[PDB]
C-alpha cells in the first residue's frame, strides 16, 4: 500500500518456455540451420559429424565413439537436472535478481 | 561483406549474406564402405539420387563423381554408422589394366 | 591519479558549508547550542 | 535418419542496421546556470565547495570522449582512398552505395536519406530568436538558449 | 571564445571589469576565425597535421616547442604551424582493376 | 574467395552470376525506398542527440 | 613472364598450374575474363 505496483511481462514465463522449446527441437531436427532461411532437414548423427569436423575431430572417431559419447552426454545432463534437485544454490545468479 | 554508409552521429552497415531460399530432400550415407575400407568424402556427404551416389555439400547441390581421390580412408565396416556398401571408383587402374 | 584526487576532493569537501556558517563538525558539536548547532547541522548532514 | 534438405537456391540479401556512434560536445556552465552575475550568489555557491566544479569538470570530460568514440570507428583508416573510377564488378552493377559527388555533400543515395530524414535539435546550431549579438551567418550570432 | 565571430571579440564589450578591456590587454591580437567562435592567440597556417590539440569542428592547434605555438603569429615557411583545419591524413592512390 | 569463405562453392558464383547480381543490385534500390518509407529506425541517431 | 602460376592473396609464392593442383566446374563461358592457356598433368605422359 506504499505505492508500489507491479507491470506484467509481454512475453510470459510460458510463452518463453515455447520459444525454448522451438530452439530445442530445431537444434535437434535441423542443426543451427533453422536460424536463417527455411529449415534444412538433418538428423542428429549427421549434426554431430559437421559439429565435430568442425573442431577438427573426424567423422570416423565420432561413429567409432558413438555409444561412449552418447553415455558421457547423456551422464552430464543427468548431472546438472540431479544438482538444481540437490541445492537450489546453483541458481545463485537468478535468486540475487528477486 | 559489407559497406559503411555514414549517418549524422552514426554509422549504417550494409550487411551481404547468403541466406537459403530453397531446400529439397535427398537420401545420404557418411561413407561408402568400398572392399573394408571405409571411405568417407573429403568434404560433404554421399547422397543417392535414386539410382547413383554422389558427394556435395550441405549448403548446394553439386553431384560430384565418387572416386577414390575425393575420398579418404577412416574405419572400416564396422566402425561406422549408417555406411552403405557401394563402389568408390579407382580413377588410376583403367589406364594402366 | 582519480583515486587519490576522488580521495583528496572528499576530503576538500569537508571545508563546505552547504549553507551552514561553520564547517568544522567539532567546535558545532563543542562550542554551538542547540538553537544554531541544529540548524548548522540540518544543512551540513544533506550537503555532506 | 537417412536424408537431409540440400539448398537449390539461395538470396544473396542485404541488411541495413542503424547504429549511433557519438554525441555533440554538449557543455553546461554550473555556475553561470544557478548564479549568472550575482556576486553574493557565488558567495554562497563556494559554500557547495567543488561540488559545482566536478560538475562542469564531468561534462568536460565526456566532450572529450564522444571525439574519441567517432574516431574510433571512422579514423580506423586514415588514409583517403576515391571510388573504383572503373565499375567492371562483372555481372554486378553498383554506385549507388557511393558517394554522388555532384550532391553538395559526397554522399550516397542511401546517405541523402540517412541525412535528410535525421534532424538533431543542438544550441548553437539553432540560433536565438530576437537575436542578441553577431550576425546570423555561421557561429557569428551567440546562441545560449535561454 | 566560444560561439561569437572574430569581429566583437571583447570580454566586455563597450565596458569592463575594472581591468582593461581583455583583462590586461585591451587587444587581443593573433585573431583566428574557427568554427567553435574565435580564437585569439593563434593564427591559422596552410601546415596541417592529423591533430595535436583538438578545438572542434575540424579545428585543431599543435604546440611542438616551437618557441610558443598558441601564442605566436602564423608561418608556413618556418616553424610557427599552430593552428588549420586538421587533416584526414594523405591520400594514398590506388585504382580498381 | 567471401563465396568458399562460408562454405558455399565459388563455382556457385559463376553459374548463378545474373542471380547473384540482381538480388544485390535490387536490394540497394529498396534500402533507399524503406529508408524513405521507414526512417522510423533513425531514431536510434536522433534520440541520441 | 609468359608462364601461369598458382599463388596465394597474402604472399606471392608461385606453384604450377596441374590438374591436381586445381579443379574442373561449369564452362568457360560463365566465367568473366577467362583466359585460355595449358594446364599439366604429371601423370598423362606416364600412360604411353
Amino acid at each position: 500500500f506504499n505505492g508500489l505496483t507491479v507491470l506484467p511481462p509481454l512475453l510470459t514465463d510460458e510463452m518463453i518456455a515455447q520459444y525454448t522449446s522451438a530452439l530445442l527441437a530445431g537444434t535437434i531436427t535441423s542443426g543451427w540451420t533453422f536460424g536463417a532461411g527455411p529449415a534444412l532437414q538433418i538428423p542428429f548423427p549427421m549434426q554431430m559429424a559437421y559439429r565435430f569436423n568442425g573442431i577438427g575431430v573426424t567423422q570416423n572417431v565420432l561413429y567409432e565413439n558413438q555409444k561412449l559419447i552418447a553415455n558421457q552426454f547423456n551422464s552430464a545432463i543427468g548431472k546438472i537436472q540431479d544438482s538444481l534437485s540437490s541445492t537450489p544454490s546453483a541458481l545463485g545468479k537468478l535468486q540475487d535478481v528477486v | 561483406m559489407s559497406f559503411p554508409q555514414s549517418a549524422p552521429h552514426g554509422v549504417v552497415f550494409l550487411h551481404v549474406t547468403y541466406v537459403p531460399a530453397q531446400e529439397k530432400n535427398f537420401t545420404t550415407a557418411p561413407a561408402i564402405c568400398h572392399d573394408g575400407k571405409a571411405h568417407f568424402p573429403r568434404e560433404g556427404v554421399f547422397v543417392s539420387n535414386g539410382t547413383h551416389w554422389f558427394v556435395t555439400q550441405r549448403n548446394f547441390y553439386e553431384p560430384q563423381i565418387i572416386t577414390t581421390d575425393n575420398t579418404f580412408v577412416s574405419g572400416n565396416c564396422d566402425v561406422v554408422i549408417g555406411i552403405v556398401n557401394n563402389t568408390v571408383y579407382d580413377p588410376l587402374q583403367p589406364e594402366l589394366d | 591519479n582519480q583515486n587519490a584526487q576522488a580521495l583528496n576532493t572528499l576530503v576538500k569537501q569537508l571545508s563546505s558549508n552547504f549553507g551552514a556558517i561553520s564547517s568544522v563538525l567539532n567546535d558545532i558539536l563543542s562550542r554551538l547550542d542547540p538553537p544554531e548547532a541544529e540548524v548548522q547541522i540540518d544543512r551540513l548532514i544533506t550537503g555532506r | 535418419n537417412n536424408s537431409i534438405a540440400i539448398p537449390t537456391n539461395f538470396t544473396i540479401s542485404v541488411t541495413t542496421e542503424i547504429l549511433p556512434v557519438s554525441m555533440t560536445k554538449t557543455s553546461v556552465d554550473c555556475t553561470m546556470y544557478i548564479c549568472g552575475d550575482s556576486t553574493e550568489c557565488s558567495n554562497l555557491l563556494l559554500q557547495y565547495g567543488s561540488f559545482c566544479t566536478q560538475l562542469n569538470r564531468a561534462l568536460t570530460g565526456i566532450a572529450v570522449e564522444q571525439d574519441k568514440n567517432t574516431q574510433e570507428v571512422f579514423a580506423q583508416v586514415k588514409q583517403i582512398y576515391k571510388t573504383p573510377p572503373i565499375k567492371d564488378f562483372g555481372g554486378f552493377n553498383f554506385s549507388q552505395i557511393l558517394p554522388d559527388p555532384s550532391k553538395p555533400s559526397k554522399r550516397s543515395p542511401i546517405e541523402d536519406l540517412l541525412f535528410n530524414k535525421v534532424t538533431l535539435a543542438d544550441a548553437g546550431f539553432i540560433k536565438q530568436y530576437g537575436d542578441c549579438l553577431g550576425d546570423i551567418a555561421a557561429r557569428d550570432l551567440i546562441c545560449a538558449q535561454k | 571564445y566560444q560561439d561569437v565571430n572574430c569581429t566583437e571579440v571583447p570580454v566586455a564589450i563597450h565596458a569592463d571589469q575594472l581591468t582593461p578591456t581583455w583583462r590586461v590587454y585591451s587587444t587581443g591580437s593573433n585573431v583566428f576565425q574557427t568554427r567553435a567562435g574565435c580564437l585569439i592567440g593563434a593564427e591559422h597556417v596552410n601546415n596541417s597535421y592529423e591533430c595535436d590539440i583538438p578545438i572542434g569542428a575540424g579545428i585543431c592547434a599543435s604546440y611542438q616547442t616551437q618557441t610558443n605555438s598558441p601564442r605566436a603569429a602564423a608561418s608556413v615557411a618556418s616553424q610557427s604551424i599552430i593552428a588549420y583545419t586538421m587533416s584526414l591524413g594523405a591520400e594514398n592512390s590506388v585504382a580498381y582493376s
